[PDB]
Protein backbone atom coordinates (compact mmCIF):
# COMPACT_ATOMS: atom_id res chain seq x y z
CA UNK A 1 0.00 0.00 0.00
CA UNK A 2 1.10 3.47 0.15
CA UNK A 3 3.22 4.92 2.90
CA UNK A 4 1.08 6.68 5.62
CA UNK A 5 3.77 9.66 5.32
CA UNK A 6 2.80 12.11 2.25
CA UNK A 7 3.93 15.34 1.19
CA UNK A 8 2.12 18.63 2.30
CA UNK A 9 0.94 20.81 -0.37
CA UNK A 10 1.02 23.80 2.39
CA UNK A 11 4.94 22.73 4.22
CA UNK A 12 6.21 21.00 2.07
CA UNK A 13 6.93 18.55 4.32
CA UNK A 14 6.80 14.82 5.02
CA UNK A 15 3.96 14.37 7.41
CA UNK A 16 1.40 11.75 8.49
CA UNK A 17 -1.96 11.78 9.79
CA UNK A 18 -3.85 11.50 6.28
CA UNK A 19 -7.89 11.26 5.38
CA UNK B 1 -34.42 11.50 -1.55
CA UNK B 2 -30.95 13.29 -2.05
CA UNK B 3 -30.01 14.26 1.32
CA UNK B 4 -27.62 16.88 0.38
CA UNK B 5 -29.28 18.30 -2.63
CA UNK B 6 -30.70 20.99 -0.36
CA UNK B 7 -26.79 22.20 -0.34
CA UNK B 8 -26.56 23.79 -3.84
CA UNK B 9 -29.09 25.91 -3.50
CA UNK B 10 -27.64 27.41 0.17
CA UNK B 11 -24.27 27.06 -1.59
CA UNK B 12 -25.03 27.57 -5.82
CA UNK B 13 -21.33 27.72 -6.26
CA UNK B 14 -20.46 24.19 -4.68
CA UNK B 15 -19.35 21.13 -6.50
CA UNK B 16 -19.66 17.47 -6.60
CA UNK B 17 -16.20 15.31 -6.58
CA UNK B 18 -15.80 11.60 -6.59
CA UNK B 19 -12.57 10.73 -4.67
CA UNK B 20 -10.97 7.08 -4.46
CA UNK B 21 -10.01 5.83 -1.43
CA UNK B 22 -6.45 4.20 -1.96
CA UNK B 23 -5.21 4.13 1.76
CA UNK B 24 -5.82 7.60 1.82
CA UNK B 25 -8.26 10.28 0.26
CA UNK B 26 -5.12 12.39 0.56
CA UNK B 27 -6.45 15.48 2.79
CA UNK B 28 -6.77 16.82 6.62
CA UNK B 29 -9.37 18.92 7.51
CA UNK B 30 -9.69 21.37 10.46
CA UNK B 31 -12.62 23.31 11.84
CA UNK B 32 -12.22 27.01 10.92
CA UNK B 33 -14.18 29.56 9.74
CA UNK B 34 -14.31 31.92 7.00
CA UNK B 35 -15.57 35.51 6.68
CA UNK B 36 -17.98 34.63 3.77
CA UNK B 37 -19.84 31.30 5.21
CA UNK B 38 -18.98 30.96 9.11
CA UNK B 39 -17.96 28.43 10.88
CA UNK B 40 -17.69 24.79 9.42
CA UNK B 41 -14.79 22.29 8.60
CA UNK B 42 -12.21 23.78 5.57
CA UNK B 43 -9.73 21.34 3.88
CA UNK B 44 -6.43 22.26 5.76
CA UNK B 45 -4.07 20.32 3.76
CA UNK B 46 -3.91 17.77 0.48
CA UNK B 47 -1.39 15.18 -0.22
CA UNK B 48 0.97 15.80 -3.34
CA UNK B 49 0.02 13.07 -5.88
CA UNK B 50 -2.97 11.87 -3.99
CA UNK B 51 -6.40 11.36 -5.35
CA UNK B 52 -8.17 14.19 -3.65
CA UNK B 53 -5.24 16.40 -5.02
CA UNK B 54 -6.01 14.56 -9.05
CA UNK B 55 -9.64 15.40 -8.71
CA UNK B 56 -9.25 19.10 -7.88
CA UNK B 57 -9.56 19.58 -4.03
CA UNK B 58 -7.97 22.70 -2.91
CA UNK B 59 -6.44 23.96 0.62
CA UNK B 60 -9.25 26.14 1.97
CA UNK B 61 -12.26 24.22 0.60
CA UNK B 62 -15.49 23.83 2.64
CA UNK B 63 -16.42 20.60 3.20
CA UNK B 64 -20.26 20.28 2.77
CA UNK B 65 -21.02 16.77 2.55
CA UNK B 66 -18.95 13.01 2.82
CA UNK B 67 -21.62 10.85 0.89
CA UNK B 68 -24.98 11.04 1.85
CA UNK B 69 -23.90 13.07 5.32
CA UNK B 70 -24.11 16.68 5.70
CA UNK B 71 -21.29 18.02 7.33
CA UNK B 72 -22.80 21.64 7.17
CA UNK B 73 -23.17 21.54 11.03
CA UNK B 74 -20.63 18.91 12.03
CA UNK B 75 -18.07 19.06 14.68
CA UNK B 76 -14.48 17.76 14.00
CA UNK B 77 -14.63 14.20 15.47
CA UNK B 78 -17.90 13.63 13.44
CA UNK B 79 -16.40 14.79 10.23
CA UNK B 80 -13.08 12.84 10.44
CA UNK B 81 -14.80 10.18 11.33
CA UNK B 82 -17.09 10.54 8.74
CA UNK B 83 -14.06 11.23 5.84
CA UNK B 84 -12.28 7.80 7.93
CA UNK B 85 -14.94 5.36 7.38
CA UNK B 86 -15.93 5.84 4.25
CA UNK B 87 -14.53 3.36 1.35
CA UNK B 88 -14.27 3.06 -2.11
CA UNK B 89 -15.10 6.37 -3.96
CA UNK B 90 -16.10 9.11 -1.25
CA UNK B 91 -18.33 11.19 -2.81
CA UNK B 92 -17.75 15.02 -1.15
CA UNK B 93 -19.43 17.85 -1.76
CA UNK B 94 -17.04 21.24 -2.03
CA UNK B 95 -17.33 25.14 -1.95
CA UNK B 96 -13.60 26.88 -3.25
CA UNK B 97 -14.16 30.48 -2.08
CA UNK B 98 -13.11 33.17 -3.76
Amino acid sequence: GPGSRGKSTVTGRMISGWL
Amino acid sequence: SDETKFIFDQFPKARTVQVRKEGFLGIMVIYGKHAEVGSGIFISDLREGSNAELAGVKVGDMLLAVNQDVTLESNYDDATGLLKRAEGVVTMILLTLK
